[PDB]
């Protein structure tokens, strides 16, 4: 049923205040939190995300975590910001630093206390809540080291409950963090043990589909944030709204991660039209599954072509028929077996939620477990182990009281899960 | 009275569609209002 | 016991030894023709 | 009679 | 803004008295038992009430 | 003619009291002044043609009473017979027995003699109660010894309601339920348990009301009480009397503590879909998820049933929901009770109040059931009462009103006899 | 004649719940209006 | 009199449950509000209202809310549509081990209520889709306690199987391994209703050019409804359920049987037709009219029976018979000659306004057992093999506390009867 | 059912005011005394903290007492000081000055015998006394000795009647004064032996509900007794108005006293939200009940973890459904069982009244008699063993007609509670 939702970090913070802008926005919710909506389906599923206050206002089920109060500060001030509940600013006085040592032992240990307590606070309100999320970013400080944090102690208190992890991932093309590496590797063997599904963003393929797919010529965060909170509505439209073949974030994990330590899909979206181009292109459940799978649209800068599909996810949101959903996601399947693993037939799994997006035909995001994911996985292995045999950066780590042996376990684990995809890529 | 009744565009979905369909602005649109905004101001600091 | 009465009536309906005590139940005192 | 008639008015 | 300001000299939580919902105080049994009685139908009244208007019954 | 005298105890029997008698005086037409006979029985007549309750409000605290008089029922009610004291027992069964409860015995006596007076008919008394509380409990159990001293052999029911298994408002409830045991045991013909509980999941479950309250479940009660009442006061095919239920639900003056169940209680909401025949209405009362008393029947055998049909209910559908029940093994019976049934039937429908939950029904069933299963309630009572009194607590505020020490070990005895008799008749021969 | 009443019944019942409805959103509609304004005013203190 | 259960399990089962009943008021006459040929379906009120023998059970409340806003509100109890509170996520033992056993027992109860409101109660028609977790699941285990509680009772199910191509889900063959050993020793007469076959009669003998759920649940409602005229109507040779399913099944493992519909024609179309019996039953007998992806051709008719509506004649059928019996493209076994039942009815099908079936005078309705549907459970457990040969998604499963073993037993199980539709197929 | 009310020393007598600011607002009574209240329950039972004078003016049943007339002068010039009676004010001229044997033995007693003529004026105009309330704190000279000197001398001539009394306590966090441990110890064995039931409050609780809660910057004196005077009208809310549960100060006591030894409760009230929180809270019975045992709306600076609850009550105010007050309640009792004593089931009693406070729709206040005030009577013990193990500041008690064996006393009977609350612990 419900899904609470958590913000780590300013990256994490941001994309989940464009996240809640969107959905009062669907859900006919004005800032001020009352409704203006203009259907009955908006007030049938609002519980999901929403918690109703006495003067009928609705409320966010969020928790805005940062070790930073200009975060907290910028997200009050934002056109959004009053709709939040003002004891779910969680914040410290001195900031993480970009150190996930400072997030996850010493500085976010002293609040995650505070963290744990409105995290409860806010599960208990929910009747029984499908799950708990979490937006953040994996080369930051607070967001990827606290955040870790956030979800392994979540996984002990709630263990069969679906926890999400919408992470940012870098490039080195993008790379504006000079640890980025030992962030990453401390972070990702934290979700790999405790997420049932974690969605990876990449900032160059946002940038990408921006100049190239958008035709935007100076996009900004409320432009990367905006297409981010796109697929995070996406994602959970099927629980607050109705369809013809309706699906549940738990259904979309148990469907698309074969093995329990592959839970890393690739963000992805359509329809996305320049301005020139949204009255030249006809919009129908074809020309979505074109701007699916072509790689320019989804947008991790890992290829597609560069793998072959463990399973595929497409949630499509609109008025469409399932013949077509069913034949064209068939049709690809047969006439591309060379990028769909053969040992698990009907690769492609579909959803039909038969509510469009704002003032759009038909929309679909792509959800997708593929190979290609093991290029960052052991690219950010490289650029971990380059750093640690110098012991460049580690005597933060060090001071801070992580100790030498976590570092090797973090590339231990980084390794036989790069290892693990290549297995699943060349098995026959 | 079933026939008028049960009309597909009668039941719910089909009204909640059609709304979400003609309500003016699509986010994509306010992809562009970004575009939009950068011009403006690249115009203002020309004329300033 | 009843409010501002100087004391209260002896009333007869009841009393605490079941002597005296009232009960409700008094049980008390052709010829045929032809 | 003005009682009932107020009553069966209300 | 009477209720304002009663709220202002109140430190804590303060709705409107005027509100009808909170003007309303009647208790369980006035509400669940008479729920369209009136102030003039109880046992005591101001001096004010003129006794033409009040309800001449006093039996069931 | 056919008379029945109303006694409301405490808090709880003053509510009750309320929610009961707007449901009489909405079922006989009883309207305030200016708005068949069977009304002889809960009301007085007055040559003026006025109509009087034939119940005795009676409490030690100023509170409700006062504020019943406020309200508008205070031209139905007597100035007096509306007994208001001015300190209350404050959960103390000996300051609501020895001390505050002795100065105003002589007063409720008098005016209860009084109202009978006016009877020549009367069936009995029905005493509603809870012995959770001190007044209900101790001025209770006082006015119940009176009136069993006075009145002989007349039939008295009392309706209590037993603090639930795991609900209790107050921490000495306990002790003032196994105090007072010892008089609801030695002078009450019949004590029908109603418990809070229960009563709130039935509701829940059939009503579906997320918000039940003392007013809705006070309701519920008088509804329960007007079934049993209906009988004598309506004709229909086999009416029975206060005493024709008596004999047939008491097998043993020890074991008289039943349990009810009321159905169809259902909501408008469910009452024009769902299809409510006698066969369906009786069955949902023997469910245990249809019961007024949080106490599974399946953990015992049913002593002697007594049930009691509203509506236009035929013989030939009672004798076939008989023969069902019966023949189902869900439902089990003592040994050596093979009748176990009395059923009667009355051709009034229920009476429903404007603005309640309950819908009306064009039938409805009532339960007195005397069972063996109803030693649970009695085994948790004093498995809270020997581990309160382990150690001496809140023993103090009792002994200081007057009270020997010995009475809680005296009343621990009793309890222990009831729950061994209890045991005993349930055993195969 | 019962089915008669039972509609009757379910017709005064649904002219009662729609007036409860009524009736708690004015009461929250109170709720707003009030806090609003109160909020309104704890600023003005302040700034006094 | 004549009162058989309709039970509906999981969304599909639901959505067909909907097209069912709204066809079902259609021809009763039964109206939307709720206001004796309809006791076979319906209970009378005091009131004049009717009450569907249905029952909507489903873990998720998506579809039973539909249900509730949707046009047979009133019609439908308040009671009888039951909801969970998490769906089983297309995970059998999430749905028959740890969430459908708490909803197992109200399940029951609403069952044993309604059967006590029945009196002449021939049994179930049990509407779900085995490729889906509820729909397995809940299945399962509603037919356990059915067959446990209820003997002999009659139980058919109109289930609809993952097709032989065309799928929505990954797990999905492991649901139909699953579930057929519950829907094989629990289940009298089990109807294959795949998708593929549908779809694609939709688009070719209707004229669809975007069919979907509506569409397909439109034609499985005809289907349902053409079963179960017999003991709605009178007619010329009546079938009730116990009449025909003895004479369908010949073995008691062996009961899978298939089903066709004829004629499905547009309103173009329909007037251009001699739509006679002869023709009615060639075309439901060759591979273009089947509702199952499965060709006669490939295997052997085991026994068929057909069930026609509208003015149709027993002359006109045997000669039907006759004609049917010589050509070569379709042949029985050895060991039964006689192979045919013909049921006749005088109601004609009734079209739904806004529909896509087409006003005809006459229909039949073919369900008939033959050994080629050995190979649709050929292809499903060789869909079996590739998913576990490398355990996948395995996990899931065994996470809900059910053993490794299942998986094992089920395979043996589809391979005993590979075995037995072989066997009994062979010739003398 | 009348409660008599006296206010005791400069603390007492501050928020002696604002309850009976707080308690004439409920009941619709300006300082003029004349009734503007809009509904009948507030005249219904107004007799229970006011009396009726000939020109319907209310007077408050309230005796003032302090040896500085200071705060005298403060409460009459105060809003409502135009509504106590002028003959009820009762001060002397010479201060105790931090001094309990002044407040008890020398000053207060040239004084207690023409308090004590005002209290037996107003008991005797009472119809039926329901009880006594006294507030002050046990930290100063005049509210503790003259308070205790008031409780002892009101026991000895009305046994039967609830003494409640409600005392400040000192903190060493809010330590303004070097006398307090001993002025605390020479008032406890007092109010032990001479109250049904003393209510503890402490400044640093206080301060910190409106740090952290209410959310206030500069909360003043004026705002904490407004918060104890809520709590004091929430405490006796039901014998003046109706409910369906009702309950009065005996029936607390019944429900709140394991043993005599053991009365001094713990204090708290709900719901309590800031400003900035004014509109996001929502009130039901389960938010109420969420707030309900939580330290930020703890008012005692005593951590009830540390302690068990033998037993607990709540005031519940307001309009609302049994079930829930039942149920939502019983729920603490559940997942709560370390927290409670065992010996004791369902630890929480509840009370119900119709009337809610004013600008609330639901309120409730909370009784606690938890084992973790033991916290706090050790931590004053340690204090007075540590200063009277010296022989200090005992030349001013000691020169009024004291001796030192006393205070031995007083600490040894301070002891023995702690050990008393231990035992049950
Ligand atoms: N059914 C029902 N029970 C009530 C009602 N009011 C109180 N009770 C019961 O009374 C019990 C508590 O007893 P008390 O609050 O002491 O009331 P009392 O028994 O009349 O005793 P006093 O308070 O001295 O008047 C609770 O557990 C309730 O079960 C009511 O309105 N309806
Ligand atoms: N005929 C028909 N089949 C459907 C329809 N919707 C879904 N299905 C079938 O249902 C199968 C998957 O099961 P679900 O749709 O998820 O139904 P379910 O498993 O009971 O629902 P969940 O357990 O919550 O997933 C698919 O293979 C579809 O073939 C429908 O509208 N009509
Ligand atoms: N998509 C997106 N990414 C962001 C945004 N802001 C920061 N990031 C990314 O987040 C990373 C920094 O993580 P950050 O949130 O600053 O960690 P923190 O400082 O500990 O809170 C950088 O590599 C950025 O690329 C944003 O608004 N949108
Ligand atoms: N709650 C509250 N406490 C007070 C107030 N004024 C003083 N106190 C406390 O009372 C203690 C002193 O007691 P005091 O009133 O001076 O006693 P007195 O001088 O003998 O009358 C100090 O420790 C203060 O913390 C007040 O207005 N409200
Ligand atoms: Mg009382
Ligand atoms: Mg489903």
């Amino acid at each position: 049923r419900e899904i609470v939702s958590c913000q780590a970090g300013q990256c994490g913070n941001q994309i989940g205040s464009k996240f809640w802008e969107v959905i009062s926005d669907e859900h006919g919710v004005d800032p001020t939190g009352t409704y203006q909506g203009d259907s009955d389906l908006q007030l049938e599923r609002i519980n999901v995300y929403f918690d109703e206050s006495s003067g009928g206002r609705y409320v966010p089920r969020a928790v805005l975590m940062d070790l930073e109060p200009g975060t907290m500060d910028s997200v009050r001030a934002g056109p959004y910001g009053q709709l939040f509940r003002p004891d779910n600013f969680i914040f410290g006085q001195s900031g993480a630093g970009n150190n996930w040592a400072k997030g996850h032992y010493t500085e976010g240990a002293e609040l995650i206390d505070s963290v744990l307590d409105v995290c409860r606070k806010e599960a208990e309100s929910c009747d029984c809540l499908q799950g708990f999320q979490l937006s953040h970013s994996l080369g930051g400080g607070t967001g990827s080291g606290m955040g870790t944090l956030l979800i392994s102690k979540l996984r002990e208190e709630y263990p069969d409950r679906i926890m999400m992890t919408f992470s940012v991932i870098p490039s080195p093309r993008v790379s504006d963090t000079v640890v980025e590496p030992y962030n990453t590797t401390l972070s990702v063997h934290q979700l790999v043990e405790n997420s049932d599904e974690s969605m990876c963003i990449d900032n160059e393929a946002l940038y990408d589909i921006c100049f190239r797919t958008l035709k935007l010529t100076t996009p900004t965060f409320g432009d990367l944030n905006h297409l981010v909170a796109a697929v995070m509505s996406g994602v959970t439209c099927c629980l607050r709204f109705p369809g013809q073949l309706n699906s549940d974030l738990r259904k979309l994990a148990v469907n698309l991660v074969p093995f329990p330590r592959l839970h890393f899909f690739m963000m992805g979206f359509a329809p996305l039209t320049s301005r020139g181009s949204q009255q030249y292109r006809g919009l129908s459940v074809a020309e979505l599954t074109q701007q699916m799978f072509d790689a320019k649209n989804m947008m991790q800068a890992a290829d597609p072509r560069h793998g072959r599909y463990l399973t595929a996810s497409a949630l499509f949101r609109g008025r469409m028929s399932t013949k077509e959903v069913d034949e064209q996601m068939l049709n690809v399947q047969n006439k591309n077996s060379s990028y769909f693993i053969e040992w698990i037939p009907n690769n492609i799994k579909s959803s039909i939620c038969d509510i469009p997006p704002k003032g759009l035909k038909m929309s679909v995001t792509f959800i997708g477990n593929n190979t290609c994911i093991q290029e960052m996985f052991r690219r950010v292995g490289e650029q971990f182990t380059g750093m640690f045999r110098r012991k460049a950066f580690l005597h933060w780590y060090t001071g801070e009281g992580m100790d030498e042996m976590e570092f090797t376990e973090a590339e231990s684990n980084m390794n036989d899960l790069v290892s693990e995809y290549q297995q699943y890529q060349d098995a026959t | 009275r079933y026939s008028e009744e049960g009309k597909q565009e009668n039941l719910p979905k089909y009204r909640t569609q059609d709304v979400f369909e003609q309500k003016g602005q699509s986010f994509l649109q306010k992809l562009y209002d970004s575009n939009a905004r950068q011009e403006e101001k690249n115009r203002e600091y020309r004329l300033e | 016991a009843y409010g501002g009465l100087f004391q209260d009536p002896p009333y007869l309906s009841s009393d605490l030894d079941p002597k005296k005590t009232d009960p409700y139940d008094k049980r008390d005192a052709r010829v045929p023709p032809g | 009679r003005e009682l009932m008639r107020l009553s069966a008015a209300k | 803004k009477a209720d304002v300001a009663i709220s202002m000299k109140i430190p804590y939580l303060t709705m409107a008295v005027s509100s009808d919902r909170l003007k309303d105080k009647a208790t369980v049994y006035r509400k669940d038992f008479m729920k369209d009685a009136t102030q003039a139908e109880y046992r005591s009244l101001t001096y004010k009430t003129n006794l033409e208007d009040l309800n001449p019954s006093y039996a069931y | 003619m056919r008379e029945a005298i109303c006694i409301h105890i405490g808090q709880a029997g003053c509510q009750v009291g309320n929610a009961c008698w707007e449901l009489f005086c909405l079922e006989h037409g009883i309207q305030p002044d200016g708005s068949d006979d069977a009304f002889n029985t809960f009301f007085s007549e007055t040559g003026a043609g006025k109509h009087v309750p034939r119940c005795l409000f009676l409490d030690l605290e100023p509170t409700v009473v006062d504020e019943v008089r406020t309200g508008t029922y205070r031209q139905l009610f007597n100035p007096e017979q509306l007994v208001s004291g001015k300190e209350d027992a404050a959960n103390n069964y000996a300051r609501g027995h020895y001390t505050i409860g002795k100065e105003i015995v002589d007063l409720a006596l008098d005016r209860i003699r009084k109202l009978a007076d006016n009877c020549t008919g009367l069936q009995g008394f029905m005493v509603f109660h809870a012995v959770g509380g001190g007044t209900g409990s101790g001025l209770g159990a006082l006015l119940l010894e009176r009136l069993s001293v006075d009145y002989g052999k007349k039939s008295k029911l009392g309706y209590t309601v037993y603090p639930s298994p795991q609900v209790s408002t107050a921490v000495v409830e306990p002790y003032n339920c196994v105090l007072s045991t010892h008089s609801l045991l030695e002078h009450t013909d019949v004590a029908t348990m109603l418990d809070n509980e229960a009563i709130y999941d039935l509701t829940r479950r059939s009503l579906d009301i997320e918000r039940p309250s003392y007013t809705n479940v006070n309701r519920l009660i008088g509804q329960v009480v007007s079934s049993l009442t209906a009988s004598l006061r309506f004709d229909g095919a086999l009416n029975v009397d206060l005493t024709e239920f008596q004999t047939n639900l008491v097998p043993y003056p020890r074991i008289h503590f039943v349990l009810t169940s009321y159905a169809p209680v259902v909501s408008a909401e469910k009452a024009y879909h769902e299809q409510l025949s006698v066969a369906d209405i009786t069955n949902s009362v023997f469910e245990p998820a249809g019961m007024l008393t949080k106490c599974d029947p399946r953990h015992g055998k049913y002593m002697s049933c007594c049930l009691m049909y509203r509506g236009d209910v035929v013989p030939k559908d009672v004798n076939a929901a008989i023969a069902t029940i019966k023949t189902k093994r869900t439902i089990q019976f003592v040994d050596w009770c093979p009748t176990g049934f009395k059923c009667g039937i009355n051709y009034q429908p229920p009476t429903v109040v404007p603005g309640g939950d309950l819908a009306k029904v064009q039938r409805a069933v009532c339960m007195i059931a005397n069972s063996t299963a109803i030693a649970e309630v009695f085994a948790r009572i004093d498995h809270k009462f020997d581990l309160m009194y382990s150690k001496r607590a809140f023993v103090h505020w009792y002994v200081g009103e007057g009270m020997e020490e010995g009475e809680f070990s005296e009343a621990r005895e009793d309890l222990a006899a009831l729950e061994k008799d209890y045991e005993e008749v349930g055993a195969e021969s | 004649r019962n089915a008669s009443m039972i509609k009757t019944q379910l017709h005064e019942r649904y002219v009662e719940r729609v007036r409860r409805l009524e009736r708690h959103q004015q009461e929250q509609d109170a709720m707003s209006r009030h806090i609003e304004r109160l909020q309104m005013e704890e600023k003005a203190e302040k700034l006094r």
